[PDB]
């Protein structure tokens, strides 16, 4: 569970299942997590940006994107794309 | 309508006059707006349209016409604005701790972004939403893109909320039986496809895969007998004492139904489409459809064994003309629940 | 009005008259201001208002009316001015201990403060003062703001 193939700081088997967030660190998922208003994240562990925008997949889990982006924006599989 | 705000905007604006473009502007200094966030505008609400009176680089040059236009424009035709192409840029972080937004060019993504993901549009009557959600390359084995399906990618895209088997975008439910789906062909032929393979036929639990154009419209009327029901009338010989309803109860239609809609309560020249479930265990009644309108059509539909959906399109003319009538007969016994209008395009004058 | 000072304010207007914007025009070398301090004004308050006549990026080509728009000025309507955006910059520190403000935008940080905190507004009468004090998310267990 320390593999990190795309050195996105998030490890290969914490993509491929799920995972979140916790002091800016990346965490395996538990359901009892749900009840705390966390929310679990899954993405490509071959991509650094699954889903193609200028932001890492951590980068939008963690919070550390600009703060006006919407909080959808912060799912690895939804992408910030303005219209 | 996107998700993310747009820095140093720039648009490209086509202007067509009867079938000619009179001129292609990019905006300049004069014209750029330095934030636009989501769900807003430059200039504000509060605030005037800005004015676009200059074709060059230094705002210097006004925009021509010659006479064979400006008597076009005299003799009542309108100019038209269209949106080729918007530039601006996005936020980042330096060594310093500074947001830098120079240099970081939103154009360099939007190719790879509608490349990679499917679109899917809400739009709840006043206001629209643009989403774009990633998914997996169909015959790539190295592709790792995790797998949802078209509920969960609403559900992410729109932060929607989920008490139970209901979905709701900001108190407005957006359930597969609330809301009217649009499609293009390719997407049309996929899910009508792999819901022949799954003991549900739900569309919201067909996988979503990229390349897909979803369409999601809340509707103007809708009444599920339950405890929402907001059209322009009253709805004539209704039976509410039911507990075999798609949700809690439906309306055995013993007779025949009919509705008034107004005129006035009613967009003019736009195409609208009046959609409802229907249920028959006995599978040997039928049902007749007929909608007076600007164009009256009649109509036969044959219900199944469970609950299945119909539609029919129809379209108006004239605001000061004449009232919409709609009505709904069975010969026999069946059942009636989430009746809906909604307004699609607009048909042109 | 606010709590920072901003250098080169270089604000965007509108011209309206009678429901039609006349002009849209972003200040130039002419019509920048240097320094602007809280509670403070450009022109400083001894001084007359400066001049905008200019439309283009060189300050040398005049704001045009058509003979409408003239009629209607002679006939008493009166010319509105609004705001639509404002540019300016910060100072900060180098390595060399001498404060830049070049290449530091107020855009780049308009929208996240905006995000992120809440608008209160004073009025004693004469002045007017515009804060924003920022305030937790709703929904995410991982903000930690008072
Ligand atoms: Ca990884
Ligand atoms: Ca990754
Ligand atoms: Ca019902």
């Amino acid at each position: 569970e320390d593999l990190d193939t795309d050195n996105d700081n998030i490890p290969d088997a914490y993509e491929k299942n799920g995972y979140t967030i916790k002091d800016s660190i990346a965490v395996k998922w538990n359901d009892s997590f749900a009840e705390q208003g966390y929310k679990k994240y899954v993405s490509s562990y071959l991509e650094s940006n699954t889903a193609g925008d200028p932001y890492t997949d951590y980068q939008k889990a963690s919070g550390s994107i600009d703060k006006a982006i919407k909080l959808e924006a912060r799912d690895p599989l939804v992408a910030a794309y303005p219209v | 309508t996107g998700t993310a705000p747009m820095y140093k905007v720039t648009p490209t604006t086509n202007l067509v006059l009867d079938g000619e473009t009179l001129a292609t502007i990019k905006a300049q200094d004069n014209q750029i707006g330095n934030n636009l966030s989501p769900n807003e505008t430059y200039p504000k609400k509060g605030l005037s349209p800005l004015a676009l009176n200059t074709m060059d680089q230094f705002n210097a040059r006004l925009i021509p016409i010659n006479y064979d236009q400006l008597k076009k424009l005299d003799s009542g035709k309108q100019i038209k604005l269209e949106t080729t192409q918007v530039s601006g840029n996005y936020g980042t972080k330096n060594s310093q701790g500074q947001i830098i937004t120079e240099g970081n060019s939103w154009s360099n993504y939007i190719s790879q972004i509608d490349s990679v993901s499917a679109s899917i549009i809400l739009d709840t009557g006043s206001q629209t939403f643009e989403r774009r959600v990633a998914a997996k390359e169909q015959g790539n084995p190295e592709d790792k893109t995790p797998e949802i399906t078209i509920g969960e990618a609403i559900k992410k895209a729109f932060s929607a909320t989920k008490n139970g088997e209901l979905l709701y975008f900001n108190g407005i439910p957006i359930d597969e039986s609330c809301v009217e789906l649009i499609f293009d062909d390719n997407t049309s032929e996929i899910i009508k496809e792999q819901l022949k393979y799954l003991d549900d036929k739900k569309i919201y639990n067909v996988k979503l895969e990229r390349g897909m154009n979803i369409l999601i419209k809340v509707p103007s009327y809708f009444t599920n007998f339950d405890e929402y029901n907001n059209f322009p009338a009253s709805w004539s010989n209704i039976d509410t004492k039911n507990q075999d309803g798609l949700q809690s109860v439906a309306n055995k239609l013993s007779g025949e139904t009919k509705i008034i809609i107004p005129m006035s309560k009613l967009k003019p020249y736009k195409r609208y489409v009046f959609s409802g479930y229907s249920k028959d265990p006995s599978t040997s009644n039928s049902i007749t459809v007929n909608i007076k309108s600007k164009e009256q059509k009649t109509d036969y539909l044959v219900p199944e064994k469970d609950y299945t959906k119909f539609s029919y399109e129809f379209e108006t003319t004239g605001k000061d003309s004449s009232d919409i009538e709609i009505t709904l007969t069975s010969s026999g016994v069946i059942f009636l629940d989430n009746l809906s209008i909604t307004e699609l395009n607009s048909t042109p004058e």
